[PDB]
């Protein structure tokens, strides 16, 4: 395998010519550009660095990487001297040898002498170059320094203090070396400037503009510990705990990026988690939640031995597995014989692998005898598999990550990747500042379009919901114009259609004159912007929630569709209509049925040459008819004809809308069983329990949304004894089934067998190739790392006519304010894995981002508490005035159980999906001080449930 | 803003675009990418002001005046104890023998003159024994020197050679914009050091050239890289000074 | 009233080149200092982080952190005014003042400038932004009677 | 291929019975003799060692790889506790964390912080189980050191200088710990007992009986460097 992937190389890696040359007597061949050292590194010749690092561009610092070469005059540096044909280079000589010692001795004479009692032994960059080059000797009599507390006379002026204010890394300065990755990483890598360099010379000392790194704009990531060779920016897990010994490389649980880290090991306690330079989702870099949370697996709320009520009311009780699995069945089968089969249903968790994922939908058709299942893409990013399928062919993505790295423009529709997806953001931000543009379609100024040393950028601040409108006058505004593409149009998609949707948006009435009255963007900014991406070479778009969670959601991904196939922005690297996936394994959970109308691979149900092949290979007879949604499940059992219900690591309480409603549905059932980790809010209405597995006891993939299956791996071990698939398989077995599996490669196998797309997959090629995109079939066998490259899916692109349907959830005097609900970085959805950890720091609580001349007249101020009296509601929380958001519009998150926002939320949804409306709601902020009558009864109900005996 | 390393072309063009005056390495020339990744041409104003000069009066012209290499005048600036200072123009090929003696008289103090500091601080300290060797780029640059600017300054008799070789390092370390280790640190040890000479070890001087050595060949900049030549040369050219 | 003098000196800098230099100039000299204050709409303006502002005030010399004292006294400690006699003038004036080098106060400020192109005129000096050369020890009691 | 190659397991190997434990949760099946240390190494779960070497048979001079063993009384030592049948044991627990910081705690409190400018900078087993065990501050205020040439009130008679009187290594008894594994090497391994141990208790110190090494029965053959962690024979 490549050798990026475990040393770290010197440069970046560049593309171009080869060429060949000499390192230390050697042939290598290497793209232009290359640098000297990273040419050695390919060669095996190692060469002394502390400066240089591959995430960065290199700087001549150190001036370690010393090196005699032919034809030129004295020892220059290979971190800054690009190869040329027939250079013969020297790599150790003794004058080379001398100047490195005499560097070192330089560094080390500011440097303490605490190796042996520092967090950074056995992993510091300095230490080992300074045991390379030979350093014998120190002779500088320093009496100026760093590290002494105590000079001569009295203290040390230039002593600063450790700066332990983050609650997950720590800055000792007094053994910085001034190498400045820290800073590169945060500019270059990331893209927020929050590190600089204050002072010139001697006194030049690493800070952030501010007393400590918390009060700064530093939210975290480590790229700045990561890239510190010198324990001066460390990781407190390893002041506690030890150096570690092993690595594994494992998935994070978030995110939907598929961010790959490798764990660092000592024994079995987790010491840290450090991305691993490989995944095209992830170059080596990361978030905080991935690179830092990872402590609710051993929270003492966890729990661990399974618990059986028979009522809500009652109390828990600890018991083993096996009653507990008795119980369960019995009422199950009673249930069945009683109301029906199609009185069971499941709830399938993305958060879970692939095959667990596989393992509940069988357990949902195969055992129960039923298509009632379900997973958390009904709320997120339904509509988009229905768009998309409508016009290309595929309820899936169009191109990687990496592709956005050849683009020239970015579109943006509903989407925050700041916060949402981070480490994309990371890399759209390298692109920005490489020049390429910008155009922002949310009515909520995100921190994307205050990025720094940004081109040229365009922000349409609109109303919600009209959302569709904007894009019919996008379209409207190419056609009256003539920018389009017409071989594209002629070519992969077809003609009669292109006619019929032209001579509809032509159409004045769909015009940005006319619009600007009702959407509240401006006229000829629009304008502005379509011209700008319908002239540019290779644009792309990127949307999220902003579209899909509406009452129009598969309508304006399918406006979105019909622009991008318009302008020609369309299979190709650089150009896409990539849709935001958000929570882990989404992707897979979808692919692998998880929905009530479809098996895996995306087959509608009725389809009976496919039931067929299901019914040979689960050997059972199965349902044609399509099962129901999460919102048809609840009003079903609050009407009846609804009894059963098997919750998979998901909280359908807190992260569903209408939560009153919800409750009362959750509540005339029989029985719902609970299989998550900790006791969430929908184990309050619960009669049954199974522990978890977190993804470092699991084993098995995670799809993202590149289509990129990575794989997850086990450090630690079960500590409830079981993982999730086995406890499924106990259920099932438990039941009457009678499935046997020892390991998830043989359910993988399964998957391959049955649904095409995977039946190349292997555990082995995950391992070697590090990752594989899932349509990988003997054709494609490496994968397809873009899709509708030659050609659509259907064959022919569509083309759709698409309107603006007034939303019913319009304002009025009662209700005159709208609302949005929305994410932060910190904390994740319900935050059960992030509430237990240190990230209450950056967000604690949840707050109202309302406007100011929306607030004044209300008597609003910064700290106060407001009420959100709405229709579906009503809620209690603390407020924060900005100018962020625009004017009769607010903000708010539903991280924390503490406020119950989904309360405020109404039933409202997509016409397709029946994917909710969270993203607008008519509200009334008004200033309050006692909390409210919902949330005294839920916390009473929470409390009187969530205890134990 | 009072920096004297933004004299580096890229550290000045660094400072121009609004950024902190780092040097930067040296695998692109400004001349391809300087400028706001534009090509630019930087220039001293002596450079510059010969442009018009030359190619109105003829290029031919310009290319008398001078010695082989070196061609055109050259203004010589004479500062410090010295009676007649000033500016003085003229063709390569004088003396500073002349220049210091003849035509600048002597000193303000009447005394003689002990060292002649040609180049700022990052050129060495010739004393009169060298009154032989005329001015050029090529003889001062192996002549163990410099010629940059042309500067030209002078100390009497009553001067310290081991305090200005501190006050070398002194600038060198006020002055650094603290990019490469060889000049952050190199300096502010370096002035230990002479310190410790001072006293009167005879663990410094080796440990001295041997830092000098690393200055010069390591160092990014030439201010970390020519400041050891007023020392040597303070060491070499008046020992008696230094214990 | 401050934030209008500054929004006055952005907008005055607006659409220019690499104008953080320029501005921050032109902000010292409205004030006598670069308040910490001021790092974040110069930032906001430009597109750049508080951070970078703070470094490129913090890496130049000219740009003061702190407001000196009514009078400011710049001394070069350079090679040639060294050569005709700067320590001594510097220790006399240190000596009226009572004020080291680079000892400030809120009468004066006493510093060092290391040139001034008063190389000939060694013993050189900056004073409230008059010039001064040929500084004998006598000089210097004329400079501080203007100066208190 | 074999892990003896690449990897110094803790204890020789031994040739018995096959016999099956649990190393830290880890089914293990290896000969009866066979130490719990060489086990773990074989299973994959290492375990910091410093006195323990294959060259040589195990003594509990360090106690840095003691272990929670069921059906045993305290913290054992996994170089000198044989296997069992049916045995578990457990590797990392608070306590043994606690108490090989405690047993490194008083070996650096002997030790010069050298390194950085030692030679055996990335070579040191001392250094690595330093950084493993997880140490991070020294509380004695140590006055009777070796190391230190000037003692208070004058020099110190503990402080032996080096002896460089061979022309291959050397030997800096200042760093030295005093496990001992250059003797077991030179008296099992090699077979000419020209190393001891003179004195008792911390005024022991490895020595030839002889002024300097050349002088002594010691040929050469770098099987003492060869076992040397702490940079002493170098
Ligand atoms: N740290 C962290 N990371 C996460 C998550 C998290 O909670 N925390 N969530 C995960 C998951 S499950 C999700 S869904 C993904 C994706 O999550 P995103 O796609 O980032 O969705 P949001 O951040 O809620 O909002 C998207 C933007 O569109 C705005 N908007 C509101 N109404 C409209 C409208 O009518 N038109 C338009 N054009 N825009 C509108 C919203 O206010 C917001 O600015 O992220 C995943 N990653
Ligand atoms: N007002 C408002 N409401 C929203 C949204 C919004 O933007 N605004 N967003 C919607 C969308 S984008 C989505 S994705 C949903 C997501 O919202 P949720 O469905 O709440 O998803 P998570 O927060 O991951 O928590 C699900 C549960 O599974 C548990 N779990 C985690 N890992 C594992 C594992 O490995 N095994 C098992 N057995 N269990 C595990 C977690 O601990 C947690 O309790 O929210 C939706 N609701
Ligand atoms: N280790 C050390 O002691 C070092 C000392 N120095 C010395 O400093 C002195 C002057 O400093 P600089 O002006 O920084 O460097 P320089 O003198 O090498 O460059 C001269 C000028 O011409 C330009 N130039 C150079 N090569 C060119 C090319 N091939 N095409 C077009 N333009 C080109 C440069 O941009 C610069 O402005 C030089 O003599 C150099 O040797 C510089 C680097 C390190
Ligand atoms: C520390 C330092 C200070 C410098 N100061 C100046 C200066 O004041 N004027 C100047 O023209 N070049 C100066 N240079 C040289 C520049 O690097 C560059 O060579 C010069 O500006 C180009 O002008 P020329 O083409 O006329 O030589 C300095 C270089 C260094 C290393
Ligand atoms: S940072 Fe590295 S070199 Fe410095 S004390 Fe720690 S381990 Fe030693
Ligand atoms: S953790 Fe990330 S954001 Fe914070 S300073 Fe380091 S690189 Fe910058
Ligand atoms: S904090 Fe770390 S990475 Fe940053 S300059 Fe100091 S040693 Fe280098
Ligand atoms: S960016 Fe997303 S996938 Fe990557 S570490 Fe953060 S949360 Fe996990
Ligand atoms: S020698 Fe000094 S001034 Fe020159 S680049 Fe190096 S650190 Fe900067
Ligand atoms: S022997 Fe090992 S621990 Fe001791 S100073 Fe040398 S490298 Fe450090
Ligand atoms: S080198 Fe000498 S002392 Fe060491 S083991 Fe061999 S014979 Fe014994
Ligand atoms: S000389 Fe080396 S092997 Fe022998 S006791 Fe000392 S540290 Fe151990
Ligand atoms: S080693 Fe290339 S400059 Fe640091
Ligand atoms: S040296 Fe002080 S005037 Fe130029
Ligand atoms: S570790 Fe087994 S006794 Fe030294
Ligand atoms: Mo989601
Ligand atoms: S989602």
């Amino acid at each position: 395998p490549p050798l990026d992937w475990t040393q770290d190389m010197g440069t970046p890696k560049r593309e171009g010519a080869p060429v060949h040359l000499t390192i230390d007597g050697v042939e290598v061949t290497v793209p232009a550009g290359t640098s000297v050292l990273r040419a050695a590194a390919e060669a095996g010749i190692s060469i002394p660095k502390l400066c240089a690092t591959d995430n960065v561009e290199p700087v001549g610092s150190c001036r370690l990487c010393m090196v005699e070469i032919e034809g030129m005059r004295g020892t220059p540096t290979s971190c800054t001297t690009p190869v040329a044909p027939g250079m013969r280079v020297h790599t150790q000589t003794p004058q080379l040898q001398k100047l490195r010692r005499g560097v070192m001795e330089l560094y080390i004479s500011d440097h303490p002498l605490d190796c042996l009692t520092c967090a950074a032994n056995g992993d510091c960059e300095l230490q080992d170059m300074a045991g390379a080059v030979g350093l014998r000797e120190v002779r500088y009599q320093a009496k100026d320094t760093h590290f002494a507390r105590r000079d001569a006379t009295g203290p040390n002026p230039r002593y600063i203090p450790k700066d332990n204010s983050n609650p997950y890394f720590s800055y000792d300065p007094a053994k910085c070396i001034v190498c400045m990755r820290c800073v590169r990483a945060c500019e270059e890598v990331q893209g927020t400037f929050a590190l600089t360099v204050m002072g010139r010379g001697f006194d030049a000392r690493i800070s952030p503009a501010a007393p400590d790194f918390l009060s700064s704009d530093c939210v975290s990531c480590g790229a700045c510990v990561q890239a510190c060779p010198t324990a001066t920016l460390v990781e407190k897990s390893v002041e506690r705990i030890g150096t570690p010994e092993r690595k594994v490389v494992t998935t994070c649980a978030y995110c939907g990026v598929g961010c790959s880290f490798e764990a660092h090991m000592l024994g079995d306690q987790l010491v840290r988690m450090v991305p691993w330079k490989g995944g095209a989702a992830n170059r080596g870099h990361s978030c905080v939640k991935g690179r830092f949370a990872y402590g609710y697996a051993t929270h003492q709320d966890r729990i661990l031995k399974p618990m059986i009520r028979d009522k809500i009311t009652d109390p828990w009780r600890e018991v083993n597995w096996t009653e507990a699995l008795d119980f369960t069945a019995t009422r199950l089968r009673a249930l069945r014989d009683s109301h029906g089969a199609d009185a069971l249903g499941v709830i399938t968790s993305s958060r879970c692998t692939n095959e667990e994922t596989y393992l509940v939908q069988k357990l949902a058709r195969a055992v129960f005898g039923t298509n009632n299942t379900d997973t958390c893409a009904r709320v997120c990013h339904s509509p988009t598999g229905y768009g998309l399928k409508q016009t290309f062919g595929t309820s899936a993505g169009t191109q990687d990550f990496d592709s956005v790295e050849e683009t020239d423009l970015a579109l943006v529709i509903g989407a925050n990747p700041t916060d949402g997806h981070p480490v994309f953001a990371s890399r759209l931000r390298k692109r920005l500042r490489a020049g390429a543009k910008l155009i922002v379609v949310d009515p909520r100024r995100i921190d994307l379009l205050n990025t720094p040393h940004r081109g040229e950028a365009w922000h349409l601040q609109l109303k919600p919901g009209t959302n569709v409108a904007v894009m019919t006058a996008m379209a409207h505004v190419i056609v009256t114009e003539q920018i389009f593409d017409k071989r594209f149009i002629g070519d992969r998609c077809d003609w009669d259609e292109w006619a019929d949707y032209a001579e509809f948006v032509a159409n004045p009435e769909y015009a940005p004159e006319a619009v600007e009255s009702l959407t509240g963007v401006p006229a000829g900014l629009l304008r502005q912007a379509a011209r700008a991406y319908a002239a540019a070479p290779n644009a792309a778009i990127y949307y999220g929630l902003g579209v899909t969670e509406h009452s129009q959601g598969s309508t304006t991904v399918i406006a979105i569709a019909n622009l991008a196939m318009m302008t020609g922005n369309i299979g190709r690297p650089g150009v896409g209509v990539n849709p935001l996936r958000g929570q882990n394994n989404v992707q897979g959970s979808c692919d692998m049925g998880s929905f009530p109308h479809e098996f895996p691979g995306y087959r509608h149900v009725s389809d009976d040459a496919t039931r067929g092949l299901f019914e040979r290979t689960w050997g059972v007879t199965l349902s044609s008819e399509p099962g129901l949604r999460i919102p048809n499940m609840l009003d079903a059992a609050v009407e009846g004809r609804f009894k059963a219900l098997y919750v998979q690591g998901e909280d359908i309480l807190q992260s569903d809308p209408d939560t009153r409603h919800v409750s009362a549905g959750l509540a005339a059932m029989d029985l719902v069983i609970v299989h998550d980790l900790f006791l969430n809010e929908t184990a309050n209405y619960a009669h049954v329990f199974l522990p978890g597995s977190t993804f470092l006891e699991k084993d098995g993939t995670f799809t993202n949304a590149e289509r990129r299956i990575n794989r997850v791996r086990r450090v630690m071990a079960p500590k409830a004894g079981f993982a999730d698939w086995e406890v499924t398989q106990m259920l099932a077995n438990a039941l009457g089934a009678g499935w046997h599996y020892t390991h998830p490669s043989e359910i993988m196998a399964e998957i391959a067998a049955t649904t095409p797309g995977f039946a190349a997959v292997t555990y082995e090629m995950l391992d070697a190739r590090g990752s594989v995109q899932w349509p990988c079939n003997e054709k494609a066998p490496e994968g397809s790392p873009i899709m509708h490259v030659e050609g659509f899916v259907r064959g022919k692109g569509r083309f759709i006519r698409t309107a603006y349907l007034p939303t019913d959830e319009k304002t009025g005097p009662r209700f005159p304010l709208l609302l949005t609900t929305g994410r932060i970085l910190s904390q994740y959805n319900v935050g059960a894995q992030t509430r237990r950890t240190e990230n209450t720091v950056w967000h604690g609580e949840d707050r109202l981002e309302i406007h100011p001349t929306d607030a004044e007249t209300r008597g609003i101020r910064d700290g106060d508490w407001v009420r959100l009296a709405s229709r579906a509601g009503e809620t209690t929380l603390r407020a924060t005035v900005t100018d962020r958001v625009s004017p009769g519009v607010v903000y708010t998150t539903f991280h924390h159980p503490d406020t119950q926002a989904n309360v405020v939320t109404t039933d409202t949804s997509d016409w397709a999906t029946n994917c909710p409306e969270y993203k607008v709601t008519a509200v009334q902020v008004a200033a309050s001080n006692g909390p409210s009558d919902w949330q005294q009864d839920y916390a009473a109900q929470a409390a009187a449930a969530r205890r134990i005996e | 803003a009072g920096a004297y390393v933004c004299g580096e072309e890229t550290s000045l063009l660094n400072s121009l675009e609004g950024k902190r005056g780092t040097v930067r390495a040296k695998p692109p020339l400004p001349a391809l990418k300087g400028l706001f990744g534009k090509p630019t041409v930087v220039n001293n104003l002596l450079s510059l002001a010969a442009v018009p000069w030359i190619i109105a009066h003829g290029a031919k012209a310009y290319e008398s005046f001078g010695m082989d290499r070196s061609r055109g005048t050259i203004p010589l600036q004479i500062g410090g104890n010295v009676k007649r200072g000033g500016l003085f123009e003229t063709g390569f090929g004088i003396t500073l023998g002349e220049l210091v003696e003849d035509i600048c008289g002597g000193t303000a103090s009447g005394r003689p003159v002990k060292a002649v500091q040609v180049g700022g601080p990052l050129g060495a300290y010739h004393p009169v024994s060298d009154y032989h060797l005329p001015f050029c780029y090529e003889q001062f640059a192996g002549q163990g020197g410099l010629v940059g600017h042309a500067g030209l300054v002078v100390h009497d008799d009553t001067a310290d050679m081991l305090k200005l070789a501190r006050f070398a390092m002194e600038f060198c370390a006020i002055e650094s914009c603290g990019t490469c280790t060889p000049c952050r640190i190199g300096a502010v040890r370096g002035v230990e050091v002479i310190d410790r000479i001072a006293a009167g070890d005879a663990s410094a001087m080796p440990l001295l050239d041997d830092l000098c050595q690393t200055m010069k060949l390591g160092s990014l900049c030439a201010l970390g890289g020519f400041t050891p030549y007023p020392v040597q040369s303070a060491i070499r050219h008046f020992p008696a000074d230094f214990p | 009233t401050d934030t209008a003098r500054l929004r006055a000196i952005l907008a005055a800098h607006r659409g220019r080149e690499g104008a953080l230099l320029p501005i921050l100039h032109d902000v010292q000299a409205a004030f006598g200092f670069i308040p910490e204050d001021a790092y974040a709409p110069i930032a906001a303006d430009l597109g750049l982080t508080r951070a970078e502002v703070a470094g490129v005030v913090g890496f130049y010399h000219d740009f003061r952190k702190a407001p000196a004292g009514r009078h400011v006294i710049k001394l070069c400690r350079a090679e040639a005014c060294q050569a005709m006699g700067m320590d001594a003038v510097q220790a006399r004036l240190e000596s009226a003042l009572g004020l080291r080098l680079g000892d400030s106060s809120e009468a004066v400020t006493l510093e060092a400038v290391y040139c001034l192109g008063l190389c000939a005129c060694a013993p050189a000096a900056m004073v409230d932004d008059r010039l001064v050369g040929r500084l004998d020890a006598a000089a210097v009691a004329g400079i501080v009677a203007e100066l208190g």
